[PDB]
């Protein structure tokens, strides 16, 4: 039920990450996501290769 | 191999293996309409699966075991 | 561990007769807490020998079956008579078949 | 080479931090032996006949020619 | 995927339903800010920091 | 790079195996105009590589 | 006696030539070889090839465009030179049907080696083609739809020809939007075919169904130092003049005195000519002034003091899309300002575009000028997009300089063959073999279309042809599921330009190039 | 209905298979210097120029 | 992946190795350069071929039997050479037919290939070529007509 739990490097183990303060903006997440989802089908539409 | 396709079909033999027990249904690869392999008198050696599940093991284990490989690289003639 | 004092200029005469000293100290403690058990029985005298043949053995590919493979060698240097010549234990290696198929002949 | 696909060599792990801890190691003692008032000089003939007698760090490892970065780092330190 | 059998178009059809439902995930686990924040902005930069 | 054929100092006409000549003013350093390469004479407002013109950016005569 | 073959050699060293059946062979061999390359890349359901440069840059390209794929190919065989240059003038004269028309002649080369196999003169079988071609030819115009008149039914058929256009691209994904998109862009051109006045910029990061159309102007130039940063209601003044130490053009003038006094007078006198010539400029009346040349620091500076944005070095184009979208007129001499028109906006500002800075022109007067921004996640689907949208904009220009529509989705080629099976069974002679092959590769067009998807072509390029024979003008290939369908509901339109264009070139080059019977190779230079 | 369609052509399938072997290199080649705990690389160019 | 087209080079130097399309590629190409050479030997008015050797004594040879010219020529493509040896086993078997094997073969080879091209799988092919074969033995054996009794 939690979600703020992640890796705790200086404990050494799982815990409530935002203790540790460690957050960042969605925009990186989203961003991460969806460029990386539109790369992968970009490639998946792809099947040989020209040597021009 | 037989134009079937493979996840579908494998799920769908796994399924019925799992709902009445038979351990004899397989892969219709030669479209005869039914999958027990009972019927249709695909037969193998019991030694035969062993010795491949037992080969294939040890052989996995070797190659899984070795981290290291010094070959000369001479690339010789 | 010697190496800086090698780089300090420390004479390696002085190096040599620690660790020859500290060689004697470690073989004597060894022999000293080495652990014997003098009653003379063939049953733990066997689970000895398997016991020290499947520790050797728990390194190799055939760590899986160490202890059918320890129990034949210790039933096949038992079979040995008195000088336990390694020439008198054939090994005959034949490709295929498991690990398990490995077969000692009286 | 491999699947990586790059035009250049590639170390990884142990092997890079002991070539870089070897370029430092390699630096340092070519002028360990010009510290402290049992220091000595050094000579350093400059490929025609030029002559530099010095004692002083810098001098050195700027008149030596280099090329490994860890080692230039030192140099430049 | 493809070793099963599964057109490469299944997949890319897939993959963008799974990014549709990863981004509204997303903004569901996030919280608002305000710049006026300077706990939650000095926190972000050195989240940034850690790995540099 | 082939052809750097200085200009009307105000101008630099430069040139290289890319195969579009490239018009760069020296106080600005501006690309005033790409041309859609190895000689780049000037008139003897205009020039020749094809005659292209400066008052409309196109080639004017081919020959 | 062959030339090549005779005791004595007629040749100089290098030189080489090859009799009839070797040119047929090579001919027919390269032809085939191109259009089995740009084939695969065909109908919704086509891939994507990736180009390799071997040059020093090594440009990566990715591209699902047939004349795309066989510009950037090193091509030695003749017969696919002629063929490449038929997808290059076809690309050209319409926006689409690049890859159509490379298999169609690649499939009539191959129908074309099979009746020579089957010893028939190949002056018979370009006899039977051009029959065939007049038959299939009369058949399309027949079965062409016009809607030029309801404007609804026009926005329709707009829709369903992006639609179509785009779907065999990358840009299916988002389909919809761009194709809003992409009618909306060529609407706004108010009938004129000035593709050119669609300007569509490629910016770095974000979604591809982030791209847009700006409802006003977006200019990737800079504005002076001390001038605004934004406008409101603006007055454009859109010019072409030096603004840049402009000399009098008397080039055999110097300045000649005898004392820097002089030479310092002189310089002040030009200074206020630059000064003058600003003033004459200000006197229009005008907020915002846009130089196709530069604007030195000078004009710069007195712009700023009078509060007048300088936009400097927007090229031939960008004068020309500003004149297009605001009404402005390129003026070179200001000496008349009542005859001068002004361009007009709501609002110019500065916004922010991933990481560069663009200027915005919002509330235009005109608008008969358009700029597409596209983000995309790679340099390559920012380039796949961009060349789409090009291809949509070319087929959408062209159906409204031609509103007469045909159904796609292999139902044209279905009823040009359906025309030319009837032609070839009222024809006697081995001409009637020669349509029936035409007819055959019209039907390989759909069979490739249907190959593409994975389906079973066979039975679905049967029912087609049932269908056409029965009556059914309208059945065509529905590819959301694998079957047969109407293509009026289904919405699967095309322009009667592209198809034609790609008939009558395909059936050009498969006549010219089997007219060959020698091939005649001079030594090359290396 | 028996079997489908053969697909004759093998490259494709060879080409998407190249793709993602270079892609899971690329990843796994970069996957150690991310998050806290990992640690820069040197890149030296063909220039001779060096950067961390 | 395959072997060839892998990061790590699996065989030794000038071992190669040809996948699905390719090695149909070559098999046809090979088949159908035996038959068409092969060809037009056939019939009444078939022509006859010249045999030029390149070795030192250079034996030149003219013929028109369809096994001499297919064991005399230097063959690399290995379903030619399958057919080559068809051919040699026809002619062992006996004297007539190998041109009509070599022949048929090489037209079943591009009617398999244009098949192929057709997105058939090749067990249905070879299945439907079987059944094929029964009908059209059975046909040549009940048209079969016998006359040794009358001398
Ligand atoms: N949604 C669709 N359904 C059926 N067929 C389509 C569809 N979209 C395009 N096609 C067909 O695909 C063919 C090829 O189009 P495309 O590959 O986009 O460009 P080109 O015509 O240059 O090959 C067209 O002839 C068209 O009939
Ligand atoms: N007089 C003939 N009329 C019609 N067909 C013939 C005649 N003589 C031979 N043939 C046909 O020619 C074919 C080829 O025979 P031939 O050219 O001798 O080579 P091979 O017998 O090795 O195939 C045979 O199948 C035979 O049926
Ligand atoms: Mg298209």
């Amino acid at each position: 039920g939690e979600k703020t739990a992640g890796i705790n490097v200086r404990k050494g183990g799982i815990s409530n990450i935002l203790e540790e303060l460690v957050v960042q903006p969605l925009l990186v997440s989203v961003s991460a996501l969806t460029l990386a989802t539109e790369t992968v089908r970009s490639i998946l539409k792809i099947d040989d290769v020209v040597n021009t | 191999n037989s134009g079937m396709n493979p996840i579908q079909t494998m799920t769908e033999v796994r399924a019925r293996q799992v709902k009445e027990m038979n351990p004899a249904l397989g892969i219709d690869c030669l479209h005869k309409g039914t999958n027990d392999m009972k019927q249709q008198h695909v037969i193998e050696t019991l030694i035969g699966k062993k010795q491949q599940i037992s080969l294939a093991t040890q052989m996995v284990r070797m190659i899984l075991k070795i981290d290291d490989i010094r070959k000369p690289g001479e690339s010789e003639e | 561990q010697v190496k800086p004092y090698v780089e300090e200029g420390l004479h390696p005469q002085i190096i040599i007769r620690a660790f020859r000293t500290a060689t004697q100290l470690a073989v004597n403690k060894i022999k000293e807490i080495a652990v014997t058990v003098k009653k003379a029985d063939k049953v733990e005298q066997r689970k000895l020998l398997e016991k020290c043949a499947m520790t050797a053995l728990s390194s190799k590919l055939i760590s899986q079956q160490k202890a059918f493979f320890a129990k034949m060698v210790v039933d096949a240097v038992m079979m040995l008579d008195d000088l336990l010549q390694l020439k008198m234990i054939g090994i005959k290696k034949v490709q295929g078949g498991a690990l398990e198929d490995s077969q000692l002949v009286a | 080479e491999g699947p990586l696909s790059v035009f250049g060599d590639r170390s990884t792990g142990e092997t890079i931090r002991s070539q870089n801890v070897m370029a430092a190691a390699s630096i340092a003692n070519i002028v360990k032996s010009s510290l402290g008032p049992v220091g000595l000089d050094k000579m350093l003939v400059d490929d025609i006949g030029d002559v530099t007698i010095t004692n002083d760090g810098a001098t050195i490892l700027k008149l030596l020619e280099v090329e490994h970065p860890a080692a230039k780092v030192l140099c430049e330190l | 995927l493809l070793q099963k059998g599964i057109h490469p178009t299944i997949i890319s059809e897939s993959f963008q339903k799974a990014l549709e439902k990863g981004i509204e995930i997303l903004t569901d686990m996030s919280r608002p800010v305000e710049l006026s924040d300077r706990e939650t902005l000095l926190n972000s930069a050195t989240t940034s920091l850690n790995s540099k | 790079l082939s052809a750097c054929s200085f200009t009307s100092d105000m101008q630099i006409l430069t040139a290289s195996g890319d195969g579009t000549c490239a018009l760069w003013d020296v106080e600005s350093g501006q690309l005033l105009q790409s041309f859609h390469v190895l000689c780049l004479d000037l008139a003897p407002n205009t020039f020749v590589s094809m005659v292209w013109d400066m008052r409309s950016g196109q080639c004017v005569q081919a020959f | 006696a062959s030339l090549s073959l005779a005791p004595v050699n007629i040749f100089k060293a290098g030189a080489d030539e090859e009799r009839a059946e070797t040119a047929r062979l090579t001919s027919f061999i390269g032809a085939i070889a191109i259009g089995d390359l740009v084939k695969s890349t065909l109908g919704p359901k086509g891939m994507d090839k990736i180009l390799l440069s071997s040059g020093r840059d090594a440009s990566l390209m990715v591209t699902n465009d047939g004349a795309t794929i066989l510009k950037n190919i090193g091509v030695d065989n003749p017969a696919a030179k002629v063929l490449v240059d038929m997808s290059r003038v076809q690309d050209d004269e319409v926006g689409d049907g690049t890859t159509s028309v490379t298999v169609l002649a690649a499939e009539l080369l191959r129908e074309a080696e099979s009746l020579i196999a089957k010893k028939i003169h190949p002056q018979t079988i370009i006899a039977g083609w051009r029959e065939a071609t007049k038959a299939a030819r009369e058949a399309l115009l027949s079965s062409a739809v016009d809607h030029g008149s309801d404007e609804v039914k026009f926005r329709q058929d707009l829709m369903n020809i992006a639609g179509t256009t785009l779907s065999s691209k990358l840009l299916t994904h988002h389909k919809d939007h761009f194709t809003k998109l992409a009618v909306e862009a060529v609407l706004r051109l108010k009938g004129s075919g000035n593709l050119e006045a669609i300007h569509i910029i490629k910016k770095l990061g974000g979604s591809l169904a982030d791209s847009y159309l700006d409802e006003g102007f977006l200019l990737d130039k800079k504005i002076g130092v001390n001038q605004p940063k934004r406008i409101e209601n603006a007055k454009i003044l859109i010019a072409n003049t030096g603004m840049d130490t402009d000399k009098i053009k008397i080039f055999g003038s110097r300045v000649r005195v005898d004392s820097t006094a002089k030479v310092a007078e002189i310089e002040h006198a030009e200074k206020e000519k630059m000064k003058e010539k600003v003033e004459r400029i200000l006197k229009h009346g005008i907020n915002c002034f846009i130089n196709r040349q530069l604007i030195y620091n000078y004009p710069e500076q007195l712009f700023g003091a009078a509060g007048v944005m300088a936009i400097e070095h927007a090229d031939f184009a960008g004068v020309e899309r500003l004149a297009l979208v605001t009404g402005g007129e390129i003026a070179s001499t200001f000496d008349h300002p009542e005859l001068v028109k002004l361009g007009s906006c709501k609002l110019i500002e500065e916004v922010m575009i991933g990481e560069d800075k663009l200027i915005h022109f919002s509330g235009v007067a005109l608008g008969e000028a358009c700029t597409i921004v596209l983000r995309g996640a790679t340099q390559q689907i920012l380039d796949e997009a961009e060349r789409s949208l090009h291809d949509a904009l070319c087929v959408l220009a062209q159906t409204v300089k031609d509103s007469r529509t045909v159904y796609g989705g292999g139902c044209s080629e279905m009823l040009m063959a359906h025309a030319v099976t009837q032609l070839a069974n009222r024809t006697p002679g081995k001409e009637a073999v020669a349509m029936e092959s035409y007819a055959k590769a019209l039907r390989m067009l759909p069979t490739i279309i249907a190959d593409n998807a994975g389906y079973d072509s066979a039975d679905l390029v049967a029912q087609l042809r049932a269908a056409h024979s029965e009556g059914n003008t309208t059945a065509g290939l529905d590819m959301r599921e694998g079957t047969i369908g109407d293509m009026a509901i289904l919405g699967i339109t095309e322009s009667f330009q592209v198809k034609r264009q790609v008939l009558l070139s395909a059936a050009e080059a498969a006549e010219v190039i089997l007219r060959v019977d020698n091939i005649i190779k001079a030594a090359p230079r290396k | 209905r028996g079997k489908g369609a053969y697909q004759d052509r093998d490259k494709p399938a060879q080409i998407r298979f190249s793709n993602i072997s270079a892609a899971k290199a690329v990843a796994d080649a970069i996957r150690t210097s991310l998050g806290p705990k990992g640690m820069d690389k040197m890149i030296q160019d063909g220039k001779g120029d060096v950067t961390i």
